[PDB]
C-alpha cells in the first residue's frame, strides 16, 4: 500500500526499490504572442528515479522533440514517464530490477501499472510523503545536463555522493530530503548556504560540495533555520 | 401458453416469476404458474419468508422441457425438476387448471417489459455461464461468486462470466499502453466481440442477464460483471452505431424496472456518472440519461 510516515525504515532495507517523480518531465514556459494570446515553449525536462538506499539516480533526460506534433502534454507525460520507466527496468539485469516502484504522484499509478504488466511482481506504489524531489532542478549539474541536451539521454548520478562511506542511507536520505526542501522552499537562500565559503568545493565528479561531519551539521542547522523562516516569512510567525 | 405446476407450498415464500411476484402462506394450496409466455427464457425465483437470506432462483425456457417445483425438506428449498412423461405432466396440469389452483402469469397486453430486459438473452448461453449440465435450467442465489472473483472457491458453483479487466494484457497491446487504456475499442471490438463473443447479440446477452442476477438476487459479482461490460463500450471511442442505440434502449429499460430503493447499492456511481456525462458515449445514450436524470438524479 502507500509509503508514509509509520513505515520509513522500510525505504532502507535490503529490496531494491525506486522512486519515480514526474514532475519535471513536462515543462514550460508561459508567454504572450503578438496578437496578444498566451501560449506555452516546452523546455526539456527529465524523469528523476531514485534508488533511495544507493543514492543510484537514473536521470531520464526528456527532450522537447518528444511533444512535437502532440496533444494533451499533460497527459502524455504521465505516459512517457512510465514508458521510460519500464523500459529502464526492461534495461536492467533481472538481480536489479525493483521489487517495488514508489510514485511520488498517484496520477503515476495507472500508466506505470498498464506499462509493467509483464511485470506482475513489481508493485506499484503510491506515498503519503511530501517529498521535495521537484527541486532536483535545483541541483546546478542536473539542471545543466538537462538543459544542454539536444536528443534524449540517460545519465547515471550518485545523489549522495560519497556520503554513505561516511553515513548510513537512512541519514543521507534525511539530509538529501532536507537540502531539496531547502532548495524548494527558498532556493536563492539555500544555495548561499551551500557555497557561501569559497574554500570548500564540489569535486568534479559530485553534485554537493565536499564538506567535513562537522561542516554538515553546520549546514544542516542553515537549512532547518531557512525553511522555519519561510514557514513563517509565509504564515507569518 | 407454457405452466410450472408446484406440488406443493409447505413453507411461506415470496415467490417471483420475472418481474411479477406474490407471497405464499405455509401449506397454502398453491400448485403452481399458468399462461407463461413462450419466446423468452423465465426466471422463477424465491424467498422464505422465515430467512430473507438467500434469494435463489432458476432460469428457464418451457420450450426445452416440461418443468416443475417441488419443496425439498432436506436441503430445504424449492427445486426446480423436468418431468420426462409428457403425458403425466400434461395430466397434472390439467387437472390443477381445472381446480383453479395456479396463479396467471399477469401480462398485460401493451407491456414488452419482459421481452425488452430479455431480448439478447438465450437458454443455451446461460448454461455455459451457469454450468450444470444434467438439467435444462439454470440455479442460480445471491451468494455464488464469479470466476473473476475465484481470482481476487468452488468452481462447480461459480458464475461463468467473461473476464473483463482494464488493466491485463488481454486488454492492452505491447506498445499500445496508453491509447489502448484510454480508448478501450481495440478490446472491445477485437477482442471481445469479434474474438470471445462472436456478436454483439451474444454480448448484450451476456450484460442483460448479468443484470437480471443482480436485481433479482442481489448477486454482487453479477452487479461488477454488468457495469464492467456498460464501461467497456462507454470507454471506447469507436462503436458500431447500431449498437450504441441498442445499448441505450437495454439500459433504458434495465433503469426503468430497477426498484427504486434498491438504487443505492446496484448502481454504481463512477461507472455512471463516467458513461454518461465524460465518456466518449456521454452524447449516445439519449434515452438512459433522462430516466437516470429524472429517476435517480443524486447518484449524479
Ligand atoms: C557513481 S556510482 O558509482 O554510484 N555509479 C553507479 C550508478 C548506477 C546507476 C546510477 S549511478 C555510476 C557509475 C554509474
Amino acid at each position: 500500500g502507500a509509503m508514509n510516515s509509520s513505515n520509513y525504515a522500510e525505504l532502507f532495507n535490503n529490496d531494491i526499490k525506486l522512486f519515480v517523480d514526474d514532475t519535471n518531465v513536462y515543462r514550460v514556459t508561459v508567454h504572450k504572442t503578438f496578437e496578444g494570446n498566451v501560449a506555452t515553449k516546452a523546455i526539456n525536462g527529465c524523469i528523476f528515479t531514485l534508488n533511495p538506499k544507493t543514492g543510484h539516480l537514473f536521470l531520464k533526460i526528456i527532450h522537447t522533440s518528444v511533444w512535437a506534433g502532440q496533444k494533451r502534454l499533460s497527459q502524455l507525460a504521465k505516459w512517457k514517464t512510465a514508458e521510460e520507466v519500464s523500459a529502464l527496468v526492461r534495461s536492467l539485469p533481472k538481480e536489479e530490477q525493483p521489487k517495488q516502484i514508489i510514485v511520488t504522484r498517484k496520477a503515476m499509478l495507472d500508466p506505470l501499472e498498464v506499462h509493467m504488466l509483464d511485470f506482475p511482481n513489481i508493485a506499484i506504489r503510491p506515498t503519503e510523503l511530501r517529498l521535495p524531489f521537484s527541486a532536483a532542478m535545483s541541483i546546478d549539474k542536473l539542471s545543466d545536463v538537462v538543459m544542454k541536451a539536444t536528443e534524449p539521454q540517460m545519465v547515471l548520478f550518485n545523489i549522495y555522493d560519497d556520503w554513505l562511506d561516511r553515513i548510513s542511507s537512512y541519514t543521507a536520505f534525511s539530509r538529501l530530503t532536507l537540502l531539496l526542501r531547502a532548495l524548494k522552499t527558498n532556493e536563492e537562500s539555500a544555495k548561499m548556504i551551500l557555497l557561501s565559503d569559497p574554500t570548500i568545493t564540489i569535486k568534479s565528479y559530485h553534485l554537493w560540495p565536499s564538506f567535513t561531519d562537522e561542516q554538515w551539521i553546520t549546514i544542516e542547522s542553515q537549512m532547518r533555520d531557512l525553511i522555519l523562516t519561510e514557514y513563517g516569512r509565509k504564515y507569518n510567525v | 401458453m407454457n405452466t410450472v405446476p408446484f406440488t406443493s407450498a409447505p413453507i411461506e415464500v415470496t415467490i417471483g416469476i420475472d418481474q411479477y411476484s406474490f407471497n405464499v402462506k405455509e401449506n397454502q394450496p398453491f400448485h403452481g404458474i399458468k399462461d407463461i409466455p413462450i419466446g423468452h427464457v423465465h426466471v422463477i425465483h424465491f424467498q422464505h419468508a422465515d430467512n430473507s437470506s438467500m434469494r435463489y432462483g432458476y432460469w428457464f425456457d418451457c420450450r426445452m422441457g416440461n418443468f416443475y417445483i417441488q419443496y425439498d425438506p432436506k436441503d430445504g428449498l424449492y427445486k426446480m425438476m423436468e418431468e420426462r412423461d409428457g403425458a403425466k405432466f400434461e395430466n397434472i396440469v390439467h387437472n390443477f387448471k381445472e381446480r383453479q389452483m395456479m396463479v396467471s402469469y399477469p401480462k398485460i397486453d401493451e407491456d414488452d417489459t419482459w421481452y425488452n430486459l430479455t431480448e439478447f438473452v438465450q437458454m443455451d448461453k446461460i448454461r455455459k455461464i451457469v454450468r450444470k449440465d444434467e438439467n435444462q435450467f439454470s440455479y442460480v442465489d445471491s451468494s455464488m461468486t464469479t470466476v473473476q472473483e475465484n481470482e481476487l472457491s468452488d468452481p462447480a458453483h461459480s458464475l461463468n462470466y467473461t473476464v473483463i479487466n482494464f488493466k491485463s494484457r488481454e486488454a492492452i497491446r505491447p506498445g499500445h499502453e496508453m491509447e489502448d487504456f484510454l480508448d478501450k475499442s481495440y478490446y472491445l471490438n477485437t477482442v471481445m466481440l469479434q474474438g470471445i463473443f462472436k456478436n454483439s447479440s451474444n454480448y448484450f446477452g451476456e450484460l442483460q442477464f448479468a443484470f437480471l442476477n443482480a436485481m433479482f438476487f442481489g448477486n454482487y459479482g453479477s452487479s461488477l460483471q454488468w457495469h464492467a461490460m456498460i464501461e467497456l463500450i462507454c470507454s471506447s471511442a469507436t462503436v458500431p452505431k447500431h449498437m450504441l442505440d441498442k445499448l441505450d434502449e437495454i439500459l433504458y429499460y434495465q433503469i426503468k424496472t430497477l426498484p427504486e430503493q434498491y438504487s443505492d447499492i446496484l448502481l454504481n456511481e463512477r461507472v455512471w456518472n463516467i458513461c454518461l456525462y465524460s465518456s466518449f458515449q456521454k452524447n449516445s445514450l439519449h434515452n438512459t440519461e433522462k430516466i437516470m436524470e429524472n429517476k435517480y438524479p443524486e447518484l449524479l
